[PDB]
């Protein structure tokens, strides 16, 4: 009868489609689901009000992330402004 | 993990409660600032 849907469509993480069960946060552009929602390197879960780091692969925190852009080359001098980070927002509901 | 409670450190905590000026609280400790009223 009635159907709402407001997201992107498709994951970027896995091949799933994107229905009312995503529970994610606004992120760039294309909004994962909740269990795609990862880290990199600690695999841990998200907080919301905190920073995290989108990577072309996956997502990383803001724990590891210092580590993590060293580890692949994103530094930008100790204590030097290396690169751009994201506040992560709110989560999305199925109706509210 | 992510960011730790300012009076024990639940990163295990289902939600984090945190105010304007970013006092980061479980919600154990979080309803203390509330409830007694003090910081
Ligand atoms: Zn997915
Ligand atoms: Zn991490
Ligand atoms: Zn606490």
């Amino acid at each position: 009868y009635l159907r709402l849907f407001g997201q992107d469509g498709l994951c970027a993480s896995c091949d799933k489609r994107i229905r009312a069960y995503e529970m994610t946060m606004r992120v760039k552009d294309k909004v994962y689901h909740l269990e795609c929602f990862k880290c990199a390197a600690c695999q841990k879960h998200f907080s919301v009000g905190d920073r995290y780091l989108l990577i072309n692969s996956d997502i990383v925190c803001e724990q590891d992330i210092y580590e993590w852009t060293k580890i692949n080359g994103g530094s930008g001098g100790s204590g030097g402004s290396g690169g751009d980070v994201m506040v992560v927002g709110e989560p999305t509901l199925m109706g509210g | 993990e992510a960011r730790e409670c300012v009076n024990c450190g639940a990163t295990a905590t289902p939600l984090w409660r945190r105010d304007r000026t970013g006092h980061y609280l479980c919600n154990a400790c979080g309803l203390y600032h509330k409830m007694n009223g003090q910081n």
